[PDB]
């Protein structure tokens, strides 16, 4: 059908331009309405703006003075350029297709109707942090095991969120259980993944966790073994 | 802000909309679990998209006066999330903001016991002049545990960090716990424990340097 | 002096004023809704339309404006002579005559342009005038088949009593409950087409079989005469009729909709000095009536 | 509502002072029928 995927810096310094993009898959870009929504921690869902299939700009007056949503039909990709960002602009930015509804209650001839928009399909989300602190890659340290056993990988000090953990480049998927990160008082997150493993296969099968931190362009692997 | 609401497992939920309309209305309902993509449940006052259970049902405005309410029959444990009411009506203008989040919490869920797994410091980080214990807790409900570290038999309380209980896919909660140590403080002790008290019971997992 | 703001185009207003209570030394800041046609300027500062011309009297909210059939009777020793002639025009010698003591049930419908709920003509559609060659004489055309017209104010208005003195309560328009919509009237475009044809036929008998008969809207005047002025369920409508008189006729589902406005300070007849405030009618107003006559005026094709 | 008071009628009806020269005295009245009754 139609699916979207966002992508962006993930980290932008204060007082700067927050660029973002969203590639949609399985449908034409110039025959639907598209809408940007962010969700800050603790705050509610905030509707940024929306662009029509006729490429018309209409933004939330809460922002407006900083938003400029664009769209390139050569691809199935549309952008989002919030500028003069502050600390509060940290949120999970979502990409959702809006559809137009016309609610008629009286006479269409006198204009006794109003337009309502509803978003049906959503992008997965893209975390964006604002901090003057620079990016920093992590460092994976292996957690060796000892019927059933448990082994994992420790992903120490990194910044900012997030990191993606895969086992055997995607082959080992049953029994995996990655845990939420932990923000130390130093200002860096520390994440840990673990895979429950049958005890007989400890000495035979090989286990490698694939850790990736996008804001640092770092792809690192490691091996776990008693 | 957030509105608390509590139903029982398998009952019917009556989520009233935050703002009541002045004219004819077109209300959308959204389901949003924190740190996840919002789910459109009902877009026209009563119309649901493809892939939403029939147990979800919104009220249509055939006659004015009837306020918009989201009905969830046979509430599962997976129905715990925030529910927004996107209200449009003929009298008020362009409704930019979504509703007031109604945070539904299902009561009477199965009380599950935690799974504690303590790992010793790795050889690479020990060779890097830094020690770190990691005490992984998972599959507990209600998601609220307190972690207590002990060196041999003495409490630590110094240099500990604990995740807030985040919710898993299986509707239970999980949280990590990291105790940062120096490579000599971990070698000069006989044992290290991770007391994880859940509800009214504690679970101990000990790890020694050998 | 009124402090008025628009209501959430710009026709009906929302006006707050300082008003006298039941005690002569106490005021009250009450608000009431008013249609545009009832106020004039000086928050913006407004004022009721009548204040600089005439005193104003609120219609008692228990008397009805409903046309009731009235019969005029002559005293003893007098009589009334009917006219049974099915094709009898204005003047002349009525061939068939009868005598009655009272007239038929005449409904005193106050209307403009379109004669409502009246009595039809048998046989053919008649047309009457003093001198039809005189352009300054209204043509009184009477239909034979009624064309139905449906009018409604769809707003759900509410009435609010305001004690302005001992035993003195002014009924104010509280607020609209639900959608804000336009008042209007529907006529069947087909039935109004065939009725204009019946009229245009008898119009040729006096002006020529080859001359073309054209209908236009009004050319000027006050609201009462430029619009289909009438009363529906107690509220005084003023309907634009340009959609009914916009046809040119040569020698040889459907609905028309009329944008009607609403007023409340009405001078009724032509008296300048006696204005009336019609209190607001609670609920949704709709009425159904026949337009059985017409009042045309040829231009001095 | 010194204490603050108000006449009883003010919130219901206007009020009219009886002219102080008319008398409330019951005077014998006779009802008569017309001629032919
Ligand atoms: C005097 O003369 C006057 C003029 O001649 C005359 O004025 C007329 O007044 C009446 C009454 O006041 C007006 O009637 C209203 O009509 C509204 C509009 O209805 C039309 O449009 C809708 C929507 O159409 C879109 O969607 C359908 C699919 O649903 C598509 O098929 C369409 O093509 C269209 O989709 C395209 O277009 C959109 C733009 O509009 C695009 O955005 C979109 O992307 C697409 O490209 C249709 O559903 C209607 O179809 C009905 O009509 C056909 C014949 O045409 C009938 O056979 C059949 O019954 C159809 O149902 C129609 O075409 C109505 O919306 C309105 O009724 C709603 O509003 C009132 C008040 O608000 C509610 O009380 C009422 O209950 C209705 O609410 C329902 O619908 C809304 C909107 O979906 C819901 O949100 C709401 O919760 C409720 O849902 C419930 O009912 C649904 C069914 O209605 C049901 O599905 C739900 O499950 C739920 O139970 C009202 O009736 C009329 O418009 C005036 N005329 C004109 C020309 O303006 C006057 O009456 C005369 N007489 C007098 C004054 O006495
Ligand atoms: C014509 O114009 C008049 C004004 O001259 C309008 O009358 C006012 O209408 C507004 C609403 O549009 C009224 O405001 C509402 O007042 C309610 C009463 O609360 C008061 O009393 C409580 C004590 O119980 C106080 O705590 C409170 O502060 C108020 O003083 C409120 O309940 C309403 O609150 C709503 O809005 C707020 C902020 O927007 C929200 O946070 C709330 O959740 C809630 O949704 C609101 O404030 C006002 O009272 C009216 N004035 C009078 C004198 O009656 C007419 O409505 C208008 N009519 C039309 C048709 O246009
Ligand atoms: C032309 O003539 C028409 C009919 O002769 C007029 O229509 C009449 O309009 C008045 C007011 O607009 C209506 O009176 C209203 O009645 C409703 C309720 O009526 C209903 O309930 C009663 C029960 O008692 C029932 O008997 C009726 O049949 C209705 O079903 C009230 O709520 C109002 O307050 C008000 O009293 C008449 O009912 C209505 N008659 C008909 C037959 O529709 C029309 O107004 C005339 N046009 C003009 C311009 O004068
Ligand atoms: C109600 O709305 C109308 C329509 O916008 C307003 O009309 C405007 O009035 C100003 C004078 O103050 C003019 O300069 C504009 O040109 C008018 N606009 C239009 C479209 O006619 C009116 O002022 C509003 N009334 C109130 C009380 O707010
Ligand atoms: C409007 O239409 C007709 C007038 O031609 C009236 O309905 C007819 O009334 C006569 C006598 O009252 C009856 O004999 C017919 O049977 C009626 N026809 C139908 C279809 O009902 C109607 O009452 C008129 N309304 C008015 C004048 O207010
Ligand atoms: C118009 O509005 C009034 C209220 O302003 C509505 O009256 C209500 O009617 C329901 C029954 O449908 C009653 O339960 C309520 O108690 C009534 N309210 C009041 C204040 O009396 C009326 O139904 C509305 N009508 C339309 C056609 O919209
Ligand atoms: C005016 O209103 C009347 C009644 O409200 C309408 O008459 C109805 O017409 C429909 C369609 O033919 C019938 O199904 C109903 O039975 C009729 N009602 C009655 C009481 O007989 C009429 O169509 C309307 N006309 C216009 C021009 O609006
Ligand atoms: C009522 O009178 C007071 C007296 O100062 C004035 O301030 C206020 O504006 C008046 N209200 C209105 C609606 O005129
Ligand atoms: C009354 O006021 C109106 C304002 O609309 C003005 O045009 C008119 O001349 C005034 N009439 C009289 C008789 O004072
Ligand atoms: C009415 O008819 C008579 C005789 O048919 C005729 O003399 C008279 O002019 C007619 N009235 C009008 C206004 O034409
Ligand atoms: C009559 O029609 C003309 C043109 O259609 C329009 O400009 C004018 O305002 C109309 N008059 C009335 C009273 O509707
Ligand atoms: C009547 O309607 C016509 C068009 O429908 C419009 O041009 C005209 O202005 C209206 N009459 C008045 C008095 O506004
Ligand atoms: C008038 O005031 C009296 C105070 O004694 C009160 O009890 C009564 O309800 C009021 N009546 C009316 C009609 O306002």
């Amino acid at each position: 059908q139609v699916q979207l995927q966002e992508s962006g810096p993930g980290l932008v310094k204060p007082s700067e331009t927050l660029s973002l993009t969203c590639t949609v898959s399985g449908g034409s870009i110039s025959n639907y309405y598209w809408s940007w929504i962010r969700q800050s921690p603790g705050k509610g869902l905030e509707w940024i703006g929306y662009i029509s299939d006729s490429e018309s700009t209409n933004y939330n007056p809460s922002l407006k003075s900083r938003v400029i949503i664009s769209v390139d039909t050569s691809k199935n990709q549309l952008s989002l350029k919030l500028n003069s960002v502050t600390a509060a602009d940290s949120a999970i930015y979502y990409c959702a297709r809006a559809q137009q509804g016309k609610r008629i209650y009286g006479m269409v001839s006198f204009g006794e109707f109003f337009y309502y928009y509803y978003m049906d399909v959503w992008g997965k989300g893209t975390t964006v942090t604002v901090s003057s602190a620079s990016t920093k890659g992590p460092s994976v340290f292996p957690l060796a095991p000892s019927g059933t056993a448990a082994l994992g990988c420790l992903v120490k000090d990194y910044f900012p969120e997030p990191v993606t953990v895969s086992w055997n480049s995607g082959a080992l998927t049953s029994g995996v259980h990655t845990f939420p990160a932990v923000l130390q008082s130093s200002g860096l997150y520390s994440l840990s993944s673990v895979v429950t493993v049958p005890s007989s296969s400890l000495g035979t099968q090989t286990y490698i966790c694939n850790v990736n931190h996008k804001p640092s362009n770092t792809k690192v692997d490691k091996k776990v073994e008693p | 802000y957030v509105r608390p609401l509590s139903v029982a497992l398998g009952e019917t939920a009556s989520i009233s909309c935050g703002r009541q309309a002045l004219g004819s209305r077109a209300v959308q309902w959204y389901q949003h679990r924190p740190g996840q993509a919002p789910i459109l449940l009902i877009y026209n006052n009563q119309d649901r998209p493809s892939g939403i259970p029939e147990r979800f049902s919104g009220t249509p405005d055939i006659n004015f006066g009837t306020r918009a309410t989201l009905t969830i029959s046979g509430v599962e444990a997976g129905d715990e999330a925030d529910y927004y009411c996107h209200m449009w009506d003929s009298r008020s203008g362009f409704s930019w903001s979504f509703g007031g989040a109604t945070r539904l919490t299902v009561l009477g869920q199965p009380k599950a016991a935690p799974s504690v797994t303590l790992f010793p410091p790795s050889s690479e980080e020990l060779q890097a002049n830094k020690a770190t214990l990691v005490c992984l807790i998972s599959d507990f409900y209600p998601g609220a545990v307190t972690v207590a570290w002990k060196a041999d038999s003495s409490p630590v309380k110094a240099g500990v960090e604990t995740t807030t209980p985040s919710k898993q896919s299986n509707n239970k909660y999980a949280a990590s716990s990291y105790l940062s140590l120096t490579p000599m403080q971990w070698k000069m002790h006989k044992s290290y424990s991770c007391q994880v008290t859940h509800e009214g019971s504690t679970v101990e997992k000990t790890v020694a340097p050998t | 002096t009124l402090q008025c703001t628009n209501v959430t185009r710009g026709e009906l207003k929302n006006c707050s004023f300082n008003m006298t209570t039941e005690l002569r030394d106490k005021k009250q800041k009450v608000y009431s809704l008013f249609y545009r046609l009832d106020v004039v300027q000086i928050n913006k500062e407004y004022r009721l339309i009548n204040c600089n011309t005439s005193a104003i009297t609120q219609a008692c909210p228990k008397v009805s404006f409903e046309p009731i059939p009235i019969h005029y009777c002559a005293p003893a020793g007098f009589a009334i002579l009917k006219c049974k002639d099915k094709k009898f025009n204005g003047t002349g010698p009525c061939p068939s005559v009868s005598t009655v003591q009272c007239t038929h049930g005449i409904k005193p419908v106050v209307s403009t342009q379109l004669l409502l709920n009246g009595s039809l003509a048998e046989e053919e559609v008649m047309i009457r005038s003093e001198n039809i060659t005189n352009n300054a004489k209204n043509i009184l055309v009477q239909f034979n088949t009624p064309v139905q017209i449906n009018c409604t104010r769809p707003n759900n208005n509410t009435r609010k009593s305001i004690r302005i003195g001992p035993g003195q309560a002014f009924y104010a328009t509280g607020d609209i409950i639900g959608d804000i919509r336009q008042a209007h009237c529907n006529v069947s475009k087909a039935t109004w087409n065939e009725t204009l044809g019946k009229v245009v036929k008898q119009l040729r008998k006096h002006f020529g079989n080859n001359t073309i008969i054209r209908f236009a809207n009004s050319s000027g005047g006050d609201l009462e005469v430029t619009t289909h002025s009438f009363n529906c369920g107690g509220e005084f409508f003023y309907c634009n009729t340009s959609g009914l008189f916009n046809s040119t006729w040569i020698s040889n589902n459907d609905s028309i909709t009329l944008p009607c406005r609403i007023k409340q300070i009405i001078n009724m007849w032509q008296r300048i000095g006696q204005a009336m405030y019609a209190p607001p009618i609670q609920g949704v107003i709709r009425c159904v009536s026949n337009i059985t006559g017409l009042i045309l005026t040829r231009d001095g094709t």
